[PDB]
RNA sequence: AAUAAGGAUUGACAGAUUGAGAGCUCUUUCUUGAUUUUGUGGGUGGUGGUGCAUGGCCGUUCUUAGUUGGUGGAGUGAUUU
């Protein structure tokens, strides 16, 4: 029956896949009823990549700011090599990262 | 053979372009090691929305 | 171009096999991934074989993509003297 | 200034610089350098006081 | 009757045993590396026919027999060799000593060059 | 194509020579080993020119308010609002 305390860490670029995983995250996980805690939501990195306009001196000095907001996202979850796996598989993905950084 | 390739590490001659393969102008920000006339070009596809 | 009968052998063998090849611009390196035979070796045989069509090269992102010719497999066919079992890659449902 | 001419890739068209005996066996002259390589021909060629090995190269210092 | 030294020299060539021409096959004569001697007797010389005649004359085994007399013959049997031809586009020159370094085979034509080889 | 394993050619001590422990040259005559050397054919070194032979980009009119088109409708039409 050996328990774990799992931790799950995510990171995309739409706030709108990402929101729908700790929601589905966290009550795909209440269903179980896991002990866990609530989607830590980690500083609002955020990249500014000051670039010229133009293609040649010429021309004005004419400038630009295009970046990747993320939104860094993590989770908590116990439960045994069997019910942290059946959770990890499914949430299963388009925009998304999923590590577990285990804790045995 | 010495005597056909010169020590090309560090400066400028030694990294050079992905896209079109230039020396001028270079954006190594974040492995990018691209141009700095480029870029921007795709890139608003690439990542590199904005969001002024 | 003067090469080599065990590097001129070599290439034309990973080129049919696997049937593909996708060989940089970076003349002036021991060695080519998956095939021993320096780099600039290949590009330039291939720039060989191509120019016939017993192959077909494409370009851009820097890398020359090359990648087999249906038929022209059938010239490496009596190259490296084999089959005439076997298709390259090519019948893998 | 001036071109060379690349040196002449010159024509000793037969060979025969390995005691042809007369009647039934041929056998290996100037030595045939002391080296694996270099392998049972290797017919030494002579230059400045050290002789000269092309299987490697040409290379190789033996006298004579 | 040569048709057995087209199947035996056809199989040594396509393999690259084989050496063609003095220098490669007298270095393969006394280096025991190389197990035939089939040679031109029409030498416009003598000491390359009590060459390779001594050389099979090193008598550890390799037994160097003789078989056929010519080099424009044998540019083609050997070959180097054009395309899409009938039997020379090809070369025209003469591969005069073709010496037998294990060959490229193994058995059709190639058990009567080891029954008229050496039974002479 | 010519030199042609009878050496195409390579290399060097140290000393003459120079910044110098560059055999750059010359003294010696060892080493050297068909890979070179020579002309012929041709290439590929080019931060040398030409930004007015051009590519790509970036300055400018621009912290701009401005274009253009259908269906109507107008007005030989260059067309127009």
């Amino acid at each position: 029956q050996q328990i774990i305390k799992i931790r799950i860490t995510l990171t995309s670029t739409k706030v709108k896949q990402l929101e729908n995983v700790s929601s589905n995250i966290v009550k795909n996980a209440e269903q179980h009823n896991l002990v866990k805690k609530g989607p830590v939501r980690l500083p609002t990195k955020v990249l500014k990549i000051s670039t010229r306009k133009t293609p040649n001196g010429e021309g004005s000095k004419t400038w630009e700011t295009y970046e990747m907001r993320i939104h860094k996202r993590y989770i908590d979850l116990e439960a045994p090599v069997q019910i942290v796996k059946r959770i990890t598989q499914i949430t299963i993905e388009p925009g998304v990262d999923v590590e577990v950084v285990v804790a045995s | 053979n010495v005597w056909f390739s010169h020590p090309r590490r560090y400066g400028k001659g030694s990294r050079q372009c992905r896209v079109c393969s230039s020396h001028t102008g270079l954006i190594r920000k974040y492995g990018l090691n691209i141009c700095r006339q480029c870029f921007r070009e795709k890139a608003n596809d690439i990542g590199f929305n904005k969001f002024r | 171009m003067l090469m080599p009968k065990e590097d001129r052998n070599k290439i034309h063998q990973y080129l049919f096999q696997e049937g593909v090849v996708v060989a940089k611009a970076d003349f002036n390196q021991a060695a080519h991934e998956e095939i021993d035979t320096k780099n600039l070796y290949v590009i330039k045989a291939l720039q060989s074989l191509t120019s016939k069509g017993y192959v077909k090269t494409q370009f851009s992102w820097q890398y020359y993509y090359y990648t087999l010719t249906e038929e022209g497999v059938e010239y490496l066919r009596e190259y490296l003297n084999l089959p005439e079992h076997i298709v390259p890659g090519t019948y893998i449902q | 200034a001036a071109k060379k001419a690349a040196a002449a890739a010159k024509a000793a068209a037969v060979l025969s610089y390995y005691k042809v005996d007369a009647e039934g066996k041929v056998t290996k002259l100037a030595a045939a350098c002391s080296n694996p390589t270099c392998g049972a021909g290797v017919f030494l060629a002579n230059h400045k006081d050290r002789l000269y090995c092309g299987k490697c190269h040409s290379v190789y210092k033996v006298n004579a | 009757i040569e048709d057995a030294l087209k199947v035996v020299l056809r199989t040594a060539l396509v393999h690259d045993g084989l050496a063609r021409g003095l220098r490669e096959s007298t270095k393969a004569l006394t280096r025991g590396e190389a197990l035939l001697v089939v040679l031109v007797s029409s030498v416009t010389e003598a000491n390359i026919i009590k060459l390779v005649e001594g050389l099979a004359n090193d008598p550890e085994n390799k037994v160097p027999l003789i078989k056929v007399a010519d080099a424009k013959q044998l540019g083609e049997w050997a070959g180097l060799g054009k395309i899409d031809r009938e039997g020379n586009a090809r070369k025209v020159v003469g591969a005069s000593v073709v010496v037998v370094k294990n060959w490229g085979a193994e058995t059709d034509e190639l058990s009567m060059i080891m029954e008229h080889f050496s039974q002479q």
